[PDB]
């Protein structure tokens, strides 16, 4: 395809968009025999569970109650999201992120167990994704859902669609089976590379493991709360493994995943690595000497310290210029960018968070 | 009556499994030697590594720090300033499968502790290592040495088998109150699963950078399920966890106990208050808070100044010592809660 | 005369919206406010050909066995069946929430008590436990121990920790003290991989494997003690297979031999002990109705009074229920297999 | 050049541990390597600094008469000669080594810093070669190689892999995924490029607990369970049609029995009957695969109440794709001359302690 790159003018980023196909939307880019799998089997993954994930949500899906269509699941109707989201907020790159190929919040097409359905229902979510949303309407660009787990899959739809101009970066997960800075994904990291992508993993259940480092969270809070983990794991990995020195032009941004926890993690590490560095003598550099040029996070759901003043604080010592906002739409903590920073919070800080950030993620 | 400066986490090292033969019955004791001694020395701080002792440690003839109460005392106490010392002991224990062998190592590693450690020097405390196996042996042992008020804590691992606030653990917390005592978590574990949630660490390194995380979860899950509403005079110490990590981990606990409060009603206070209320922390290692002002600002972010403890976390190495605290404050007053007024609240000791 | 027990069919919930009317408010109008999310378990997908054979009466949705009229129609039509032993499968236990997952199993006893025992007096059932909390799943059980017309506990052959461990005795001793043997069933509450070696990529992977689960299982059950402990304790293996029994039963035997004083109280063999406690449900037959297969089945495990009958209504098997008689040519066997084993288990006389 | 292997009167042995004498590895291992291992020791999936989460029972779990003057059983190479080799005529002896030192199953592959973990394998294989099997080439070396780290497993096959003193890649029974999964397809298809068959010896770790359901808190648990991994492993090499994209490979499971893989083998036909549909790209039924592509080593042996059960269940394995092994130097080594029951058939015990073997090396 041939579309122009994104401008982002007087408007802003929008990192977090989470459409969904509407039933059926898929099946003409499925093959009869992955459609077939699908009415017999349902797409397993790792739970024992026919059709939700081990944490279902907890109050109407997680959505806000006013994203609701006439028909559909929220983000199922396009001119819904153009009106609600798009032009209500002038949101000039908004960076779709598929998390489902159907009305049933959070279930990733790449963490089917059965990894050829998983590549069939990726390549299927990524021509759906350009042909019904993006190259309509082109303040729309896609994050393509590959199959982390299965590299070779992965490298080959990044072969196929990544050069694609609709397409601004590739989707992973925020759990896995093996951590991120895990040989098995460089082959993923190479192709990005090779297409100019960054990589963008979102918040995910599943993985292989358990949804903390020592047992499985009972009550909804230590779940949501939770998330917060897996970043802080991958983050660690991707670091320590010297991914980035293998790949120095690799971006990685963690979205949703909050910030703030990103900074003290961040600072542990290195006063850590200061005494036991010897043990990963090839490191070439300081650990949070990788931040500025590979690791960013997207803003949603907000942090909100007590004391306000506490925000941009943590948000520099993270690293002020990797910090992209996000939305959501139309997940029920959904963030609006005329609410979502204190009021005191400084106007150059938030002014490239929405804009000049994640232009930078983006190649913009 | 002034409150001691106390030394909230050091270490014994166990010398090998033999030092446990004294402590064992006959059955453990034979079955030890004739199955070649296998130690449970664990890898949370590599003996060989730069974390696992100070290079001017008092050691023994093999090289080795903290495996005596003598070498530990010479060095802990040595320039006086310190009052007690709260020795943990890490030998894996906990990793041991066999449920009965499990319960007669921990036993007889509380007794080495006993016998070769709090008899031997009067400025010596220790928590009870426990079979963290089975949460009722772990009660019985807790009991045992409730007599004994020379253990001022229960020891458990960072990362268990299964959450600390699931109803299965509950026997742990009520013995510990039953028995007047705080718990304390340390950085270890019992590696029943991949110590993160996704996947195993490919180094010592990121593993215990990333052991943060583990404590995040077990917090959430003894406030989520309701340990402090059930037991509300337990007391909880991160021991060797760091603690810059907490002010983030709790706004975004408090943001979400108000969407989700009603899935939790029990918990009727937020856990921005639970937490400063009923968890403190040592201060070795600081992770960076020992800079210019920013032990200030991390007392500032956790909202109360009660929750620091000081430690030297003897006799292991860290990039800033035992007193580089000072560095990160300008109050003489933060300084004093942390050496010894904020330890008065778990262990009531007295100069 | 010991009745013709079906020892394993299943009960499939419409919905969870069946189970409102026996939840207290705080949870029916908490699973309304949830959208409603099924825990219909994939052990036997709906859609996959294990899940119905096409004889079976179906509703409006296309399902069978989701209504006690359904499933007595077609089990008993044909006169040979005397009682039938309901397992709903719904997956209560693969609820994180713990108080969720007991309101949820309290509601689906409940559920099968009014809709399926009270309808006829032909059903019995397993008692669903929330085995999150064993404490919890022990008081389960006391609370349904009155109404006999529960028969056993029901248990998933994956548990999140082994169920001969300590923090599991108190299932073992509820069941014990209200005289019901214990079920293992295919299933499982997934809080690690399926197997030592990481998640199977198939349902068809999965569903054959789980029988390396089950010799887990008895090997805790037998090593940590249940059987000295709780020395009336039956264990019933529900739509598991069972020629796997003997490989697995000698080895053990053969290790215990070598490692009895790490597990001293074990004084009888494994052997022993497993044809004494342990019993076995004949769907599926896993290839034991071929000619002359079930004698030799039942010449390795070394005991006739293993093999309980069950048809495993509603689901598919390459071979029925009444297939099994093609491998053998002793009616005694038969006799043992269609009433005289279960009577050990549920003593229901004709 | 070394000759290739010839078993003419004597017996093949698929499953031989030596282990290196301290230091014997140092020659083959880079400073930086020496030095992480000072400093580190060899990092796995337990908390434990020096064992295994499963730490031997009695005696190291060694045979008490195969201690050499000093060091462990299996690292002196005459005691190997005159206790095993020569004692039992073995004239195609295949050493697995499980450790890198005086142990009995701490194995080089399982190291979770995978650079060392290559680096430890690299130094097994120089080591075994030259200590070992040129000296006494009735021994032959499976190649330890690190399953988890492909890219490291298919430089070493390429590295050794033809050297006449190999003759099989050695992976682990564990796994963090199971093996059929698309992760290990380079490893079999440099395997197949090197004409080598793959073994598997039964292990702990690899990421998972020891069962499906569990940690195991007893040594009967812990030993018994080492069967179900192998059972998890037949089934996913199988039903991923591994077999189907390579037609040629040959997979050992060596030590976790043999009896049992009959009943799993006719489950999985009975359930595919009904559930083929799921896997419709697989090309035969599932048990046909096993013929011509899975094998088993003996040790230690089956013993049913009733011994003739063992032949028919050996038979309805696959009575061509048994092989033998002693499993010297461990507690529970079988002896050829005695491990087969009396009735037990000649023809059967023949193939198993010969041909069955001599097939599976390509000997
Ligand atoms: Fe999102
Ligand atoms: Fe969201
Ligand atoms: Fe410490
Ligand atoms: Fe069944
Ligand atoms: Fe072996
Ligand atoms: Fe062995
Ligand atoms: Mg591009
Ligand atoms: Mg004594
Ligand atoms: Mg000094
Ligand atoms: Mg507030
Ligand atoms: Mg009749
Ligand atoms: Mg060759
Ligand atoms: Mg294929
Ligand atoms: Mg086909």
């Amino acid at each position: 395809g041939t579309l122009p790159a994104p401008s982002v003018t007087t408007g802003i980023v929008d990192a977090d968009i989470h459409p969904v196909p509407q039933d059926g939307a898929l099946e003409p880019y499925l093959d009869d025999r992955w459609k077939k799998h699908i009415r017999e089997y349902g797409v397993r993954t790792t739970t024992g569970l026919q059709f939700i994930s081990e944490y279902p949500q907890m109050y109407g899906g997680a959505m806000r109650a006013d994203a609701w269509p006439e028909s559909g699941y929220p983000g199922s109707d396009r001119e819904l999201l153009r009106t609600q989201l798009l032009d209500k907020h002038n949101i000039q790159l908004g960076v779709l992120q598929c998390l489902a190929p159907g009305g049933q919040t959070l279930n990733p097409a790449g963490q089917a167990l059965n990894q050829e359905l998983a590549a069939a229902l990726c390549r299927a979510t990524n021509d759906w994704q350009l042909e019904h949303l993006v190259y309509p309407d082109p303040r729309m660009r896609a994050a393509i859902p590959v199959t982390f787990e299965t590299p070779d899959y992965a490298v080959a739809e990044i072969e196929r669609v990544g050069a694609d101009p609709g397409v601004v970066a590739v989707l992973g997960t925020s759990k896995t089976l093996e951590p991120l800075g895990s040989r098995k994904y460089w082959p993923i990291y190479e192709a990005s590379v090779a297409q100019n992508l960054p990589i963008q993993f979102h918040l995910s259940q599943g993985g292989g493991h358990a949804n903390t480092g020592t047992g499985w969270t009972s009550y909804h809070t230590e779940y949501h709360t939770g998330h917060v983990q897996s970043f802080q794991s991958q983050l660690l990995s991707l670091v320590l493994s010297g991914t980035f020195d293998r790949f120095p032009t690799l971006k990685v941004m963690f979205v949703e995943g909050n910030v703030a926890h990103f900074a003290p993690l961040i600072q542990r590490m290195d006063y850590t690595w200061e005494t036991l560095r010897g043990e990963l003598p090839d490191l070439q550099r300081k650990p949070s000497e990788y931040i500025r040029d590979h690791i960013w996070a997207s803003t949603q759901p907000i942090d909100e310290p007590e004391k306000p003043e506490h925000l941009a604080e943590l948000l520099e010592e993270f690293c002020g210029d990797n910090v992209v906002f996000a939305t959501d739409y139309p997940h029920f903590d959904f963030d609006d960018p005329e609410t979502a920073f204190p009021r005191s919070f400084p106007v150059d800080l938030r002014d490239k968070i929405l804009r000049g950030n994640g232009m930078r993620f983006f190649g913009v | 009556g002034v409150p001691a400066v106390v030394d909230c986490d050091v270490h014994a090292v166990l010398p090998s499994p033999h030092s446990l033969i004294p402590y064992l019955d006959e059955y453990w004791a034979d079955q030890l030697v004739a199955q070649l001694a296998p130690t449970y020395e664990p890898n949370y701080h590599p003996r060989g590594s730069a974390i696992a002792q100070h290079s001017d440690a008092s050691v023994d003839e093999n090289g080795r720090a903290a495996t005596t109460a003598e070498n530990l005392v010479k060095d802990v106490f040595a320039d006086g300033f310190t009052d007690f010392a709260v020795v943990n002991c890490l030998y894996g224990v906990q990793q041991i499968h066999q449920p009965r062998r499990e319960m007669a190592h921990a036993r007889a590693l509380n007794h080495w502790i006993a016998n070769e450690w709090l008899d031997k020097d009067d400025r010596l405390r220790a928590s009870i290592v426990v079979p963290q196996g089975s949460p009722r042996a772990a009660a019985e042992e807790i009991d045992f040495w409730s007599g004994d008020k020379r253990f001022v804590q229960v020891l458990l691992l960072g990362q268990s088998e299964l959450l600390y606030g699931r109803e299965i653990n509950w026997p742990i917390w009520e013995a510990a109150e039953a028995a007047g005592l705080p718990v304390t978590l340390h950085i270890g574990g019992v590696f029943r699963q991949a110590p993160t949630s996704v996947g195993w660490p490919a180094s010592h390194l990121e593993w215990y950078v990333g052991q943060q995380s583990n404590i995040e979860a077990q917090l959430n899950s003894i406030i989520s399920e309701g340990i402090l509403q059930k037991f509300p005079k337990t007391k909880i110490l991160l021991s060797e966890l760091g603690f810059n990590w907490l002010p983030p981990f709790m706004w975004k606990f408090d943001k979400l106990w108000k969407s989700y409060r009603p899935d939790i009603p029990w918990v009727q206070e937020s856990p921005l208050e639970l937490i400063r209320e009923h968890v403190r922390v040592t201060t070795s290692p600081s992770d960076g808070a020992e800079e210019a002002g920013r032990l200030d600002s991390i007392v500032d972010r956790l909202g109360s100044d009660r929750m620091l403890v000081y430690s030297s976390d003897y006799p292991h190495k860290h990039h800033s010592g035992p007193r580089d605290i000072e560095n990160g404050t300008h109050s003489p007053e933060l300084l004093d809660r942390i050496y010894r007024r904020n330890a008065f609240d778990l262990y009531n000791l007295v100069v």
